[PDB]
């Protein structure tokens, strides 16, 4: 209900199998990412190209272990409802080890060469879930939710046009000192 | 003589066959220069290029015409139409072959023309929109003398489905297929758009109109119908963005 | 989601009724409503939602609000009736 | 010097330039030369003024809309109160211009804009009032105003021209499609459902135009009718098309209303008559 | 006989461009080719 | 042309560059041919519209002030009367613009202002007066004027512009800041005292603007509105900053207001929906 | 670590993932002097040489194992199933990465093994037959633990559901999963038989067995689970003989 | 391993640390094109050049930060602060580590994170300021978990005190102390101002920021805390315009 | 394509002055460095 650290952190559950981790759609001057940097910046501006980079960073116990499959849907298909729908798209396996932190880059997937930074079904970019590859095993002596911080940043091949007024911040009354 | 092979695909033709290339460009595959998605294309083999026949019309006395979008009119067709269901994105050429052959005794003129961005009319008038089962028939097509439907495209030939006469659908790239003259037209269509690559399913970057100018006179005691049949083969076909296979309406 | 106003409305023969297409979308680029009937666009602030003047209505029509707007149904029919 | 036409005289030609076959799709450049004995004739002419940028490059008046300024205390829709307008940029409203566009499928061109804005004063006025129109343009799907003297005119991103009444603003905007043309005409939805409009895209998107009179209110009503002219500049044109013969009943759309009259014209006496 | 000189930083702002010289109606008048000459890619 | 994407074939590469680790704070740059067959595009884009000179570099209106010519006889306080008035010269009173500029955490321009003068007669009148405008730059510090009409507008140093009223100025002021740079954010305070002023200081004082109509009285009451425009340019930026997230409350202050709405929307259900 | 991507499909591994190539053979296009077959054969693109992965099976204290039969188990897995229905032959090899993931208190070893030709034995005895729809069950796989049915193979996992002795699986290609050491098995499997090509639906090629052989000993008051994953890639897959799509039981 | 030795201090950790350099630039002297100030600097040597070490903070499973401020974190520590309040003006970098180990069993992670001019928001609203006292702690910092006070900033850690929120706060320079991964963070912080040198009393050039984002889990039965360490060295540090010792608040 | 001519004698009456080109976004991407290979002066 309120604006919370938690916002940020994605649950992991143990002993999940063939399951969901969370889903989104890639309308990154909306939603999960009008508050983000990237987000924050697309809103001024009308136009967007090029490829985004996403990370997930493991915040659980060294001694757990996990695989997950983080998929990109393109455009034209529905959000992916089950892993088997999910990994027929872009997607990547992710191995919980010693590096903690997986990069999967959403490659520029669309015909048009410039999507709107506004949600616009025409120029719909697809959709990003997680998944359980095997499952989240916890070692003993502990138990809970573990959590995942997703990052979003652009890639260097990113295109910003036409600007615009960003519909964040807006005022009614001129302020002083 | 001519002979066309493509893939396990055969279509001889005892007509010296000239093709019409639209706009004297033939098929190419999307250029890096002008390319936009990022992802490696996938170009099908044999598998798609070739000769799919589409169920045949029947040429009567008082037919309008008949009207396949393309590349709708495929999209159950082997393993063009998986493709095209699996894939985010694609763009694609096509031959097309149109075949109607009678005796020397009978008379009657098709003009077969294909039209880029055929966006039709609805016969509502407003500003009324053709449903999306309508624009995409299948290899069924739109037949012109059938009646009205709620949501379906306007069907008055003369005005061309979408306010422009008849007489100048000459514009396009077009062939007739005269009974005295020839039996086959052959039409090569290149990717045309304003985007490199397009998704296959929401968009019909070509429409194929197979009209009767000179209408169908058969001789004296004979069966007054010819049958009219199509066929397709994509060329440079390209598929970018494999994912789950797209759902669509019919 | 796209959204039409009234959902239904039964009206006399040749009259005219206000029919309003609104969406979730705050900034939607595509929003209006599809019908052979002449309509006039009511003079109103804001993108999200439009109102119109659906005049000399003679027949049962189903005019449709719609929009580019992602979230949720794009569409949405209402359904107009006439009594004489 | 081009020339037009060759000397040519008597031919026993066996390679018939005449007889053809249409049934092919070619126009075959069959010339005066090959039918009739013809004199040597230059051009004298380049066709400058049929080059797609002369043909669909003049300026033309694409949207007229009135404004008023007046005491807006105490009114709640100052939309409807004529108070301010905006108008999603097209060049499809105007039929002459819609016509010659959609003689093509696919238009790419930068926008030239010039605005006259005009004063009445219909009602009793002591003078004329010196007032200034704010004609903003705001990109594709950004918030208009709302009411008159709402903050988003006072946008730090908006383009915006201020300009006295009876004078005019002048300001060009560049080729803003997504793709590499405008569709002036689309076969397509923008995704695959059963009910989503058809034709109509948001690929044309050229932006939008929001005016009001800038000045607050004097004692008399001023009715200020603002006058938007496109200029077409740098046109590329692709995919001629057959001209459009039927009236247009809506813009984005290739319906006509029915119950049409008869375009071709009837002839008045047989197929013989001259 | 005649002289412009770019006032403005931006294409969209300079003048129209003038007469497309290589003006060819072969693409629309003659587009048959010969299939069996392989023409094709 | 520079290269978006390069070729890339399939990879059994052991030199995973899709596994890192974010504990380090670095952003590697993982490109799409990294963790996916690619094809060749290119860019067709240099990306001068988000150069900072472009972003933050655009005319927005920044202070708006109404100023009056009435009979001046007997009053006391002019300013009250509205016959004049100052302003101390900000790019903080809008929000759109300080966000924009809050984005960094130095800056530095140079200014171009424009003025814009409309004039309104609400009450009855039998014409629109030809007013002038006195728009005077007062450096940091000096004193602003006391009286409509007070020696302080006759300043000998204080650039002063008069333009008709309906018409515009524009003057440009070089950077005038005393360090290398405007802090749009300083935590500190001018000395080392217990109850002195947080974050806001004299080292981001750009001038003061004074305003008044010229011409003495007519017989009715014209009511001018001043609004000032800047532009930045020649921009230097330093420091990208955490873009803000809830309302102001003042000028060089980044306090909030308390109860403050969710910034981050609500999901429309849970973490799996699309 | 480790990475592979084939197409859009990636699988990074933290472990130094060292794959069995079986018999030390890469699978390959068929050449011309193995080739009988005369028709041009069809190789996809990144539309089938990318990763499949199957559903997960959950290996508890007392299951038995499980068996997948290829190319049965991709028959459904996007344009790789569509092509080996519509193209009367086909030829593959496969990257198998079969994942199963614990913490260092975990104990259990599975024997990941392809089996060339698995003939299945039926638990009825004499000459009785194991039916079409149980040795091509799918992406599902046999489950060693589940009981018999009537003309479904026997499911002692002793013998190898063929009579031969489990101890001696090791003849064959494999890798272990051994939870204190690895939690990822990779094999690729050539194509291997007695024909050039043959019939993708009829004939399963190979056999992946995944068997656990040290039983799975979970920590005191831990989940008594473990998921088990199969990932699949077709590799150098071939296609002949294009025609109308099959129809197989079930 | 890694060991930096600064005069006569140490710290040696056992894991690769690898430093982030704030903007990849060093600290520096203040060169002679820069400088307006004309007395000759006073470049201390080993006597502040050293790691300094600051009371530990507790991590408990509710806390929500910590936030120190530069150089007032050091006005206390040997000779630096005495330095710092005998001269008018000086300007340093400074190269922090932050410490906090655990087990392979605990989970958690900490945002430590340098923001320069991190001025903070008055929790009253309005235009009021944050007293002197609250902006200059000292080396016990400012506890985000504890209560407001008259005059003191807001505590909201979502809001980064400030009005921006959390998650941007990685547009700064920042090292995560993720408990499986790492437990020592380095970051080497310039001198960050737009005048070349500076009062150390009044101004606080950065603010160093240690924030528990994914919360702190110990395992069953264990203590719920763990200690914080913040350990500091001023680098490339320059004195000028010695005088009487300066008088603040507090 | 473009022509300016300076008409005042001061730097802060000029136009805009365009595009910075050498942009580089590691200073905030990659702003780590081993510091055992002595990077520090």
């Amino acid at each position: 209900t309120k604006d919370e650290v938690n916002s940020y952190l994605i649950p992991l559950n143990a002993n999940r199998q063939n399951e969901q981790v969370f889903g989104t759609n890639l309308f990154i001057g909306d939603g999960v990412f009008k508050t983000t940097l990237l987000g924050e910046i697309v809103q001024y501006y009308t136009h967007w190209s090029g490829s985004l980079r996403f990370s997930l960073m493991y915040t659980g116990p060294a001694l757990s272990s996990a695989k997950l499959i983080l998929a990109y849907t393109p455009p034209g298909a529905r959000g992916p409802q089950d892993r088997r729908e999910a990994m027929l798209g872009t997607h990547v396996v992710w191995d919980i080890g010693l590096q903690s932190t997986i990069v999967m880059t959403i490659p520029w997937t669309s015909g048009v060469q410039f999507r709107y930074t506004d949600p616009d079904t025409y120029t719909s970019a697809g959709f990003l879930s997680c998944w359980y590859q095997t499952s989240l095993i916890l070692p003993p002596e502990t138990t809970g939710q573990v959590y995942l911080l997703s990052f979003i940043s652009a890639c260097p091949d990113f295109k910003l046009r036409l600007m615009k007024d960003t519909q964040t911040i807006s005022q009614t009354v001129a302020l002083t000192e | 003589v001519q002979q066309i092979t493509l893939g396990n695909s055969t279509i001889t033709t005892q007509e010296a066959a000239n093709a019409v290339v639209c706009y004297a460009e033939w098929p190419e595959y999307l250029p890096d220069v002008d390319a936009s998605d990022v992802n490696k294309t996938s170009k099908p083999d044999t598998s798609v290029c070739r000769f799919y026949t589409l169920d045949s019309k029947t040429w009567t006395t008082g037919s309008k015409g008949w009207c396949w979008k393309l590349p709708d009119a495929l999209k159950d067709m082997g393993v063009f139409g998986q493709n095209m269901f699996f894939h985010s994105l694609g763009r694609s050429g096509y031959t097309v072959h149109v075949q109607c052959n009678a005796t020397k005794f009978h008379s009657g003129c098709l003009l077969v023309v294909v039209i880029p961005e055929h966006q039709l009319a609805s016969h509502e008038g407003g500003n009324v929109s053709v449903k999306y089962t309508f624009t995409h028939p299948g290899e069924r097509g739109i037949d012109l003398s059938s009646a009205n439907e709620v949501g379906g495209p306007v069907k008055d030939v003369i005005y061309n489905m979408n306010g422009t006469l008849l007489g100048n659908l000459l514009i396009f790239p077009h062939q007739f297929i005269n009974l005295r003259t020839n039996n086959t037209a052959t039409i090569v269509i290149p990717y045309i758009n304003s985007v490199p690559i397009d998704s296959m399913t929401r968009h019909n970057n070509v429409s194929l109109m197979v009209i009767p100018i000179a209408p169908l006179t058969v001789p004296t005691g004979a069966t007054p119908s010819l049958p009219i049949t199509v066929t397709i083969a994509p060329m440079c076909t390209e598929f970018s963005g494999i994912r789950s296979k797209s759902i669509v309406p019919q | 989601q796209t959204s039409v106003s009234p959902s239904k409305v039964i009206l006399p023969r040749g009259g005219s009724v206000l029919v309003t297409c609104s969406t979730s979308c705050d900034q939607p680029k595509l929003l209006g409503i599809e019908t052979p009937l002449p309509k006039k666009e009511l003079l109103l602030p804001g993108n999200n939602r439009k109102v119109y003047e659906l005049s000399n209505v003679q027949e049962d029509s189903q005019p449709m609000c719609y929009s580019n707007c992602p979230d949720g149904q794009s569409t949405a029919k209402t359904f107009l009736t006439v009594y004489w | 010097q081009t020339v037009a036409s060759i000397s040519s005289g008597p031919k026993h030609t066996q390679k018939v330039p005449i007889l053809t076959a249409n049934e092919t799709g070619a126009t075959m450049p069959v010339l005066p030369s090959d039918s009739i004995e013809t004199r040597t004739t230059y051009m004298h002419f380049n066709g400058s003024e049929t080059d797609v940028e002369c043909f669909l490059g003049r300026a033309a008046c694409v949207h007229v809309t009135e404004i008023q300024n007046k005491d807006a205390t105490g009114i709640d829709n100052h939309r409807e109160a004529k108070l301010f307008n905006d108008w999603k940029i097209n060049l499809s409203s105007l039929v002459q211009l819609r016509k010659k566009l959609e003689l093509f499928t696919y238009v790419r061109f930068d926008s030239e804009y010039t605005i006259l804005a005009t004063a009445s004063q219909p009602d009793s006025a002591n003078y004329s009032s010196n007032l200034v129109v704010q004609a903003m343009y705001v990109p594709p799907g950004a918030p208009n105003p709302k009411e008159w003297d709402d903050y988003t005119w006072q946008s730090a991103s908006n383009p915006s021209v201020f300009f006295k009444v009876g004078d005019t603003s002048r300001f060009s905007v560049p080729y803003v499609g997504l793709a590499s043309a405008y569709n002036c005409f689309y076969d397509g939805y923008s995704h695959d459902d059963a009910e989503t409009q058809y034709g109509i895209t948001v690929l044309n998107h050229m932006g939008s135009m929001a005016f009001r009179i800038v000045n607050e209110h004097d004692e008399h009503k001023t009715l200020v009718k603002i006058r938007v002219y496109h200029r077409a500049k740098h046109v590329e044109a692709w995919i001629p098309r057959a001209p459009r013969a039927l009236p247009y009943t809506s813009i984005g759309r290739t319906n006509y209303p029915k119950n049409t009259e008869p375009v071709i014209k009837k002839r008045k006496g047989d197929i013989k008559s001259y | 006989t005649f002289t412009v000189i770019n006032y403005y930083k931006d294409a969209a702002s300079t003048s129209s461009a003038g007469q497309s010289l290589s003006m060819d109606p072969s693409k629309f008048t003659e587009p048959v080719k010969d299939l069996m000459l392989k023409g094709a890619p």
